[PDB]
RNA sequence: UUACAAAUAAGCGCUCUCAACUUAAUUUAUGAAUAAAAUCUAAAUAAAAUAUAUACGUACACCCUCUAACCUAGAGAAGGUUA
């Protein structure tokens, strides 16, 4: 049962491992992570958190 | 440049690292073409 | 120093105080009119 | 200014005071503060702005002599507590009668301080999540000031 | 990069010293900043499971600020494990008692409550003043802004910046102010 | 020949002998407690008295303030020479090194710099005069597992009228609603042997030929159990050192030559005529 | 910087910061929180473990480059 | 004093017992806002004034020879003594 409900926990596990990520990616060079997501959808360039 | 445990080991590595350059064996050289097909 | 939900003057002479983060009426002349809330 | 010089012969002379700056960029401002244009746009740190109110022993000035409005009397009274009580003000400290040294305890640093240091009890129960005690930071009166945050100011802590 | 397996595994997962000045600034911006950089946040390789930790060293903590009232109104709590043994004390006295203790509860506080958080705190030095031992300083390898500006004091001012400042008001010459 | 090369003290390079300011603190001996005996004072009232024996008593080494760890030095104190043929190795190469037999007990006394001692230097009864109050400290009977009614005095049961195998027990541990026992809680277990101190005992006399120091009332520890004399801590006490010989007494100095007893003023000393209550 | 040549190996430098001065080997107690200080972790993670967690791990870990 | 009609253990016998950095109800002083010959001040400041406690000081600190035997150490183990 536990390998039941955590095949679909490792599917959100993983996404928030890459907003840790990518959160401490762009404060290097300034950015929030609010900033850097949205102003990249804005440019049009469509790229996922992975 | 070459990253080391210690100034020498760093020292040593670095070289290896120029070796490479002058001989182009940069692991970002151009892909090996296995796909020509002559 | 009775200490009541209200302060009033009791004579002229009365003044309000604001001490320690509370409020005094102190009247010079008569010592009983002291009070704190 | 007229200061009373001590010889017995006391006389008081007056002396030539600065000017104020003209042409403040609102005219006809009725209140002083207007006249200049920082309504809301003070706030405790201004010591430039408090100090031009401020006895050299660390007292308000009558509401009078200083002509503000009692809307912006208070709220600059209440700022220039602040900043006294933060360490911003180090030479308007207060006169000392017979030449008594401070209290000679190191001065906690504090800031944005509502209520004076002695007046306030510590706050043993603390309070569950939902019921929590706040702990006062700022004060009130400074409501209308302007905010660059996306959400108000939580003025309790 | 062309670098070696082991040194390129070496270089990436070293581990940084940053240091931190106390001085007029709040102990839980300091907290945020060092509670960050203790679990490795700020790396891109950041994993739970990977101990990328760095050192953080942080000084002044004698002279943080607190907002509002919170010297007086912020307590302390802890238990012998005695009957009668609760001693509730002010941050005041705590800190008087002991400088450096405020600054290291807020950053235990924050910190995740696992395991980890012990092997963490190891990496935090905490140092009342500016006296700093002589193999920190050579292990130190940046220096992090501090999170709040500090207001300048009036005697700081400068006379011209007095000047540039308007007068608002002139006292009439009748007055002894 | 080992503990007569060390007998001279100030011919042996001693240390700087600072004079004695406020604030100072000496240093301590460690002695055998021989027994009991009474003794009675020129009022008639007789004081319960027992006797110290100061045996071998040579610093042995010397902490610096900030290593110490403490705000004040220490100085090691050792007493009792002991035999060599049952003592670890590591404990007879540092006694080699100082020149001196082993000691049975080793002690930490807190000292101002002022009033360092050399060490290796020998200590003696001498240290002390008749007068001063001092403070003993030493190990308690050990009297071995015993029940909660002599331990801490617990009351007990009464032995009849129904009292059924509940005589010596302790009563109810703690309360039930905490589902647990409290740390600290009085239960049997094992009593004495346990390092204590007492404060505020007077020197009646002081033997300087056989070392024996007379101490007011009861001291801790069995017969012929080492103690850790030193100068009371008690606020009264606080500057009673100033009179007496501030780094220590040295004989070898022959500064001036003691009587083999010293006496205290209200002391009734034997040979002397019968008290009379005039 | 300039490379500071006058005065190495890792091993060298562990030696040297876990210099051997008193009682040869140190006891368990003592040795593992000598340990401890250099490498600013605690105790709880050098002290061993018993053979049913040292016979779960696996013999050869799989491998990616 | 009472036992062991043992060298001991008890009390009914005997001795020793201490400091307060940091406060609260409260009381003073200087002093503005509040044009005073005011105001203890959730104004800037200086002090005094319960109980608490741990800033402070005692206590411990010594790192292991132990066939064995003895022990005022002890349930075992530990611990002490052995020219
Ligand atoms: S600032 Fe304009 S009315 Fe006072
Ligand atoms: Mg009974
Ligand atoms: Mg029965
Ligand atoms: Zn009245």
């Amino acid at each position: 049962v536990k390998c039941t409900k955590a095949r679909r926990l490792k599917k959100r596990n993983l996404r928030t491992l890459w907003i840790n990520r990518i959160t401490a990616a762009s404060q290097e060079h300034g950015l929030k992570y609010p900033a850097f997501i949205v102003n990249l959808i804005k440019c049009q360039v469509e790229l996922n958190r992975k | 440049e070459g990253p080391g445990e210690t100034v020498l080991v760093a020292e040593e590595e670095a070289a290896r690292v120029a070796l490479r350059k002058l001989y182009g064996f940069t692991e970002n050289r151009r892909p090996w073409d296995y796909s020509k097909p002559k | 120093f009775k200490t009541k939900g209200v302060i009033k003057k009791r004579c002229k002479d009365c003044y309000k105080v604001k001490r320690r983060g509370r409020w005094f009426i102190l009247c010079k002349t008569n010592p009983k009119h002291k009070q704190r809330q | 200014l007229r200061e009373v010089v001590k010889i017995t012969v006391i006389e008081g002379r007056i002396t030539e005071t600065p000017k104020a700056t003209p042409d403040p960029p609102n005219p006809s401002g009725q209140c002083p503060i207007c006249r200049w244009n920082l309504k809301h746009k003070y706030t405790y740190e201004d010591v430039l702005l408090l100090s031009q109110f401020i006895r050299p022993y660390g007292g308000m000035l009558p509401r009078r002599v200083t002509g503000l409005c009692r809307e912006e009397h208070r709220k600059i009274e209440e700022c220039v507590k602040m900043a006294h009580r933060a360490g911003l003000l180090p030479n308007h400290r207060p006169q000392l009668p017979e030449g008594c040294l401070p209290k000679d305890k190191p001065k906690l640093n504090r800031y944005l301080t509502r209520w004076a240091p002695k007046s306030v009890k510590p706050i043993y129960k603390k309070g569950h999540r939902w019921n929590k005690v706040g702990m006062a930071v700022g004060s009130p009166l400074l409501k209308d000031n302007v905010c660059y945050s996306r959400r108000p100011l939580k003025m309790m802590h | 990069s062309s670098f070696s397996r082991a040194p390129q595994q070496w270089a990436t997962f070293a581990r940084m010293w940053y240091l931190l000045d106390g001085k007029m600034q709040p102990p839980g911006k300091l907290a945020v900043i060092a509670s960050n950089k203790l679990q490795g946040l700020n790396k891109p390789v950041y994993h739970q499971l990977s101990d990328c930790g760095d050192h953080v060293v942080i000084i002044n903590t004698r002279h943080i600020a607190f907002s509002g009232n919170k010297w007086e109104q912020k307590v302390y709590s802890s238990h012998t494990g005695y009957p009668g043994g609760f001693r509730q004390v002010t941050a005041a006295q705590l800190h008087r008692k002991d400088p450096v203790a405020i600054v290291k509860l807020a950053i235990y506080g924050m910190l995740p409550k696992n395991l980890h958080r012990r092997t963490m705190m190891q990496r935090l030095h905490l140092f009342p003043d500016e006296d700093i031992p002589e193999d920190i300083l050579k292990n130190l390898v940046e220096e992090l802004p501090q999170p709040r500006r500090v207001p300048k004091r009036l005697d700081e001012y400068t006379q011209e910046e007095i000047e540039a400042f308007p007068r608002v008001w002139t006292p009439p010459d009748d007055f002894r102010m | 020949t080992q503990l007569t090369s060390k007998l001279n003290p100030l011919k042996d390079e001693p240390w700087p002998l600072h004079p004695w300011e406020p604030g100072s603190f000496r240093v301590g001996l460690i002695a055998l407690k021989l027994g009991m005996m009474p003794l009675w004072t020129k009022d008639g009232q007789k004081h319960a008295v027992t006797l110290l024996q100061v045996q071998d008593c040579h610093v042995l080494k010397y902490t610096p303030k900030e290593d110490h760890n403490g705000k004040i030095a220490a100085l090691t104190v050792g007493g009792k020479t002991v035999s060599r043929f049952y003592k670890p190795d590591s404990r007879l190469e540092f006694y080699r090194d100082l020149g001196l037999p082993p000691k049975q007990i080793h002690k930490i006394f807190h000292v101002t710099d002022n009033a360092v001692i050399k060490p290796g230097t020998p200590l003696y009864a001498a240290h002390f005069r008749p007068g001063q109050y001092v403070d003993v400290t030493a190990k308690t009977i050990g009297k071995g597992f015993q029940g909660v009614m002599k331990r801490w005095g617990f009351k007990g049961q009464p032995a009849s009228h129904g009292q059924t195998k509940t005589h010596r027990r302790p009563g109810a541990i703690s309360t039930g609603d905490i589902a647990r026992v409290w740390p600290g809680t009085k239960m049997p277990g094992r009593m004495g042997n346990q390092n204590r101190t007492v404060y505020g005992l007077k020197v009646w006399r002081v033997n300087t030929k056989h070392n024996i120091i007379y101490v007011n009332g009861s001291v801790p520890g069995h017969k012929n159990c080492l103690v850790k004399i030193k100068d009371s801590t008690l606020p009264a006490y606080k500057d009673s050192c100033k009179n007496l010989p501030f780094p220590t007494y040295f004989p070898d100095g022959d500064e001036e030559e003691l009587p083999e007893d010293l006496f205290d003023e209200s002391v009734w000393q034997p040979s002397e005529p019968s008290i009379t209550f005039a | 910087k300039p490379i500071p040549q006058p005065d190495e190996t890792h091993e060298q430098i562990l030696k040297a910061k876990l210099e051997v001065r008193k009682s040869k080997q140190l006891e368990q107690g003592p040795m593992i929180e000598q340990l401890s200080k250099v490498f600013y972790t605690t105790k709880h993670r050098w002290y061993p473990h018993g053979q049913y967690h040292n016979r779960r791990k696996k013999l050869n870990p799989p491998r990616d480059r």
